[PDB]
RNA sequence: CCGCGAUGGUAGUGUGGGGUCUCCCCAUGCGAGAGUAGG
RNA sequence: GAACUCGCUGUGAAGAUGCAGUGUACCCGCGGCAAGACGGAAAGACCCCGUGAACCUUUACUAUAGCUUGACACUGAACAUGUUCUAACGUUGACCCGUAAUCCGGGUUGCGGACAGUGUCUGGUGGGUAGUUUGACUGGGGCGGUCUCCUCCUAAAGAGUAACGGAGGAGCACGAAGGUUGGCUAAUCCGGAGGUUAGUGCAAUGGCAUAAGCCAGCUUGACUGCGAGCGUGACGGCGCGAGCAGGUGCGAAAGCAGGUCAUAGUGAUCCGGUGGUUCUGAAUGGAAGGGCCAUCGCUCAACGGAUAAAAGGUACUCCGGGGAUAACAGGCUGAUACCGCCCAAGAGUUCAUAUCGACGGCGGUGUUUGGCACCUCGAUGUCGGCUCAUCACAUCCUGGGGCUGAAGUAGGUCCCAAGGGUAUGGCUGUUCGCCAUUUAAAGUGGUACGCGAGCUGG
RNA sequence: GUUUAUUAAAAACACAGCACUGUGCAAACACGAAAGUGGACGUAUACGGUGUGACGCCUGCCCGGUGCCGGAAGGUUAAUUGAUGGGGUUAGCGCAAGCGAAGCUCUUGAUCGAAGCCCCGGUAAACGGCGGCCUAAGGUAGCGA
RNA sequence: AGGACCGAACCGACUAAUGUUGAAAAAUUAGCGGAUGACUUGUGGCUGGGGGUGAAAGGCCAAUCAAACCGGGAGAUAGCUGGUUCUCCCCGAAAGCUAUUUAGGUAGCGCCUCGUGAAUUCAUCUCCGGGGGUAGAGCACUGUUUCGGCAAAACCCGAUGCAAACUGCGAAUACCGGAGAAUGUUAUCACGGGAGACACACGGCGGGUGCUAACGUCCGUC
RNA sequence: UUUUGUAUAAUGGGUCAGCGACUUAUAUUCUGUAGCAAGGUUAACCGAAUAGGGGAGCCGAAGGGAAACCGAGUCUUAACU
RNA sequence: CCAUAGGUUAAUGAGGCGAACCGGGGGAACUGAAACAUCUAAGUACCCCGAGGAAAAGAAAUCAACCGAGAUUCCCCCAG
């Protein structure tokens, strides 16, 4: 980062924004990742157990990312909307 | 010798624009209607320090 | 006493008679109205004259005074 | 639309070459401004 | 480094045994001399450079021992809002014992006494001591000047373009000097002429009558969110911008308005302040703190801003480097200097030219003062003298000659001529110079301002 | 007399003499985190520090600056103390908005407060200074290329 | 009597010569100063490194002193200097700009190389569309200049020149864009791996500076 | 060797022999190559085991936003042509 | 005055050395920050005391997050 004495680029442009402490316990679970857990409901434990989420997450959201192709019970995750539709579609229901 | 000043919001939004005065010539507080983008109207605003 | 000078401005016709321009492209920059915005050509607050219009630039001597008019011819 | 102007010569000059090289000349290309006839 | 290791004139990283041309020269010792091998010796001590060192200085900066201030502690008792008291504490007073002891301890006693003194905290003082800072550019360095921004010229008719090049400006102003609608047109000279020769809030340039110049009325578009596209920058950035949404002013409306004729009027980041906020909130609810939006604090002017915070000395010096850069000498140059010539104002009784040559002009030398920084900083010893020289000729003497305002004697001036010759002393480190006294004369220059591996060392 | 052992022997250092100044003895002062020790088994005719440098004739004016000494009214001022105000939290009160005791807590900083400094004097054998209207005062005696 | 006098021993070290790969890392020779004193000398002791000691020279403290010596931190750091070892093949710079307590350092960009991808992408010429304010010229303007005329010597007029910071004119070239052919190992652009370089020199042309001095200096361009 | 430029009178080497300078560890990125592939790979450790076990982890398959959060979108803005 | 200090004798133990590791008492600077003072180097080098075959640490006034874990030590992750 040394400039030859020039104020860098990394001291002349501003620090921004904080780190959010919520953010390192929330995950994110693919559509492809319903059908890897063992019994077809999907909740923070059954991940947990199938090692698709770390142990330490406190969160976690179903977005539209590969396919879901077998009814699963989503059971206290966040679904998104694409989410919510093609595990419907699938014969799937979700659970607040 | 121009010193900063606020002109600020008489809708209580807290907004305020800031502008220079010459307090010396123009003692007497500047009024303006400016434009408020919290409530989105033109309204009063008034001179403040700033 | 001297040893004093400004930076250049860059100032002078960036596209030139018969270049296809984009809206907004700039075309003079100058000090004060040398040229003067003719059809589909805006002047900036710095004189500056810009299309306003997809085309082809065109100088061109009209008026009373004879001056350099810029217009662009639209495409 | 927006109240001058040939022809010829001269000045300058791109490229190549030369001299006695502060400045010129030759080959070739481009060729004013001013002025003149005239309009 | 290797050598089969001559002179000269040139050339050449610019002073050649080694290159060119040319001259000279059989092979090899010995004694001698030191002109050269930029001889040997020592990574120049001078000089500059390095965001090197050391030690020294101080009203440089920051600390700090020491000294000093008060608070609390060890530290108590009677009233005063005064002193007195004894019991803490001190005693480097006396005496006794441990004890054969001028230490030490214990005891007795006197004196002092909550003082003194010490601990923690605290203000002051503090080159006594310590760590450091003390800019860069620069025709060497220093001194002076400069450092960011704007305008013109240099700039070679696109842009850009350097110098310690040539000239000037800025570090603002303005709630109108901004927006819009309507209206208006100057300088200057003598109502007329004239036509911007004025005006622009302030430099200069390019603009401006449709006026951007100027006046009045009504105003707040000196709006908020955005932004096709483009210009200009290594980047950070900076600039121009139709159009879209919201809300506004002016005007009858078309339309115009996101500051000002344009181009200077400026300061990154960090740290923090203030207001706002569907953000965050370390068990949870809050809060603190943080984020986001708006905004504030730099002559940080060495103006891309090393720190919140900094001057000097070194001949007591030291290291790493540089002929990237100065002092000597060489080189290039020849302004300056010196020498020569051209013209002829005139002086010279008369007469420009015997002699002198105003105003001006043209050269030569390398020769003074300089310019440059090419050679040398892993060293090219630098002034003067002494010793020993060698060349040039622009000749001081002696030799030859022309002119003369040359009677003679003796001069003047110019030409030819380099064979030989060309003072000693006083003073001063002197070179030089002045002085004394000589001489036919006491020449002028080049030779690393010849000559310290020859001497001296003023 | 002394000195740069190894380029300086001197006009340098020292010196007797002089002056200023500190020091009352557990002296000042110095070495030492201290105990102690030197000063001194001395005691102001003594001891330390500083400058000057036998002797003779002498040693002028300036206290504004810097230091030192004395002063102590007034201004300013540390630790300390924590008055007052403002905020966080929440028992409650409110239908809700909000309000909000006690406690705990974050902040604010009244009052108290020594020396120093400012301030008022003194002091030149203290550091220093000693004119062309100006200064703190304008260089006396003596001497002088 | 005496820091009295002359002078050996003894203690010193003023001058000169020699010596300087010495006889000697300070001496020898001839002279020189002190020589009853603040003298000199033997033996032993004490003072220790920011410390000692110093009749004070930064002198001396074991041939070492503006901070001893030895060991350690330790391979301090060194934007500086030096040096950097076998072979062949292909390509092939820069000595510039911007910034910098920066100027002989370094960073981004420019220029080199390797890889990947992509357009008739690029170049030359011809033709077409463009803006110029340089060379030259000129004197209306802004200044400067001479002569004549005219006349409050102004102004005005005629005649003559001069200008980097003058322009009522104005090239060649260069540059931007478009079209077309031929030629060229994509010569072009983008992205990515690896750089080096940021002391340039002379010569030509256009110039500033200097004396149209310099193998001078500073730009532009080949 | 250093330089704009050195026969240079700039530097270094008297000669020979021997020794004498881009390494090593860990992290990270890019290229080549090999394996497996929407997956890839295990660390310590266990194991007599270069085996085998061990998937704790790490990288990848989703981004946008300061963040809550939303998610093939998201942020910006009252809202986007 | 009692006494206590003190004195003599006896018994028992200590003392000194040793390469590293270990706990404790003290504790630099060069250097890096392209200068330098905060900061770094580093609680390193070094000095000192003490121990043991190991030492130290150790049986929650510990974490966690409303679910739970269950002394100390060491290794790999978490994570530059
Ligand atoms: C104006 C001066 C110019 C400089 C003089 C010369 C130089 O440095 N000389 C050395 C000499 O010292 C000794 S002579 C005592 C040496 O023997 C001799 O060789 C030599 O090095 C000393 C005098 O400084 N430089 C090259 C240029
Ligand atoms: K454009
Ligand atoms: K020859
Ligand atoms: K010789
Ligand atoms: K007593
Ligand atoms: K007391
Ligand atoms: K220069
Ligand atoms: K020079
Ligand atoms: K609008
Ligand atoms: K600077
Ligand atoms: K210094
Ligand atoms: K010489
Ligand atoms: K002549
Ligand atoms: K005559
Ligand atoms: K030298
Ligand atoms: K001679
Ligand atoms: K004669
Ligand atoms: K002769
Ligand atoms: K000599
Ligand atoms: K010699
Ligand atoms: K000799
Ligand atoms: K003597
Ligand atoms: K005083
Ligand atoms: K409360
Ligand atoms: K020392
Ligand atoms: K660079
Ligand atoms: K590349
Ligand atoms: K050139
Ligand atoms: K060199
Ligand atoms: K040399
Ligand atoms: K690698
Ligand atoms: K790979
Ligand atoms: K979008
Ligand atoms: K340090
Ligand atoms: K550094
Ligand atoms: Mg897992
Ligand atoms: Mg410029
Ligand atoms: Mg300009
Ligand atoms: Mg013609
Ligand atoms: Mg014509
Ligand atoms: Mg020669
Ligand atoms: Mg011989
Ligand atoms: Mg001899
Ligand atoms: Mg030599
Ligand atoms: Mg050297
Ligand atoms: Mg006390
Ligand atoms: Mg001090
Ligand atoms: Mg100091
Ligand atoms: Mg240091
Ligand atoms: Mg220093
Ligand atoms: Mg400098
Ligand atoms: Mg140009
Ligand atoms: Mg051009
Ligand atoms: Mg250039
Ligand atoms: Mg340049
Ligand atoms: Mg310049
Ligand atoms: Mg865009
Ligand atoms: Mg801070
Ligand atoms: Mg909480
Ligand atoms: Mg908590
Ligand atoms: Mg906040
Ligand atoms: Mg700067
Ligand atoms: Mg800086
Ligand atoms: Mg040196
Ligand atoms: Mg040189
Ligand atoms: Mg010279
Ligand atoms: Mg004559
Ligand atoms: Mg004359
Ligand atoms: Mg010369
Ligand atoms: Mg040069
Ligand atoms: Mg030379
Ligand atoms: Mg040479
Ligand atoms: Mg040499
Ligand atoms: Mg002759
Ligand atoms: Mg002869
Ligand atoms: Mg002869
Ligand atoms: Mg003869
Ligand atoms: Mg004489
Ligand atoms: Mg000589
Ligand atoms: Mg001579
Ligand atoms: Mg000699
Ligand atoms: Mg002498
Ligand atoms: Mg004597
Ligand atoms: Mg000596
Ligand atoms: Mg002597
Ligand atoms: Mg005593
Ligand atoms: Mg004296
Ligand atoms: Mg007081
Ligand atoms: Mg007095
Ligand atoms: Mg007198
Ligand atoms: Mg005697
Ligand atoms: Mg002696
Ligand atoms: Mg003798
Ligand atoms: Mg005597
Ligand atoms: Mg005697
Ligand atoms: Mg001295
Ligand atoms: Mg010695
Ligand atoms: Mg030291
Ligand atoms: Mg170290
Ligand atoms: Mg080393
Ligand atoms: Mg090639
Ligand atoms: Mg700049
Ligand atoms: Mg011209
Ligand atoms: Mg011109
Ligand atoms: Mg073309
Ligand atoms: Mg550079
Ligand atoms: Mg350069
Ligand atoms: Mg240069
Ligand atoms: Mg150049
Ligand atoms: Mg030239
Ligand atoms: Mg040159
Ligand atoms: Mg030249
Ligand atoms: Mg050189
Ligand atoms: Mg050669
Ligand atoms: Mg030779
Ligand atoms: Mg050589
Ligand atoms: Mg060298
Ligand atoms: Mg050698
Ligand atoms: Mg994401
Ligand atoms: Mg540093
Ligand atoms: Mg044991
Ligand atoms: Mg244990
Ligand atoms: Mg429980």
């Amino acid at each position: 980062g040394f400039e030859g004495g020039q104020m860098p680029l990394y001291r002349r442009l501003p620090k921004f924004g904080f780190t959010s402490r919520k953010a390192a316990i929330t995950a994110e679970i693919r559509l492809s990742d319903l059908a890897k857990v063992e019994g077809g409901v999907v909740d923070l434990n059954t991940l947990k157990a199938a090692n698709i989420i770390g142990i330490q997450i406190e969160f976690a959201k179903v977005i539209l990312a590969g396919e879901v192709t077998t009814p699963v019970t989503v059971r206290g995750l966040r679904v998104t909307k694409g989410a919510r539709a093609a595990i419907e579609a699938a014969g799937g229901k979700i659970e607040e | 010798i121009r010193e900063k000043i606020k002109l600020v919001s008489s809708a209580g939004t807290g907004h305020f624009y800031t502008t220079t005065k010459n307090k010396r010539t123009k003692p007497e507080k500047l009024e303006l209607k400016k434009f408020d983008p919290v409530v989105r109207q033109h309204v009063i605003y008034k001179e403040a320090k700033i | 006493r001297n040893g004093r000078d400004s930076e250049a401005k860059r100032l002078g016709v960036k596209r030139f008679g018969g270049e296809s321009v984009l809206a907004g492209s700039i075309i003079v920059r100058q000090r004060g109205t040398k040229f003067h915005a003719g059809a589909n050509v805006g002047c900036g607050r710095d004189h500056t004259l810009f299309a306003k219009a997809d085309g082809k630039v065109k100088f061109e001597v009209k008026g009373p005074k004879n001056r350099k008019f810029i217009s662009i011819e639209a495409e």
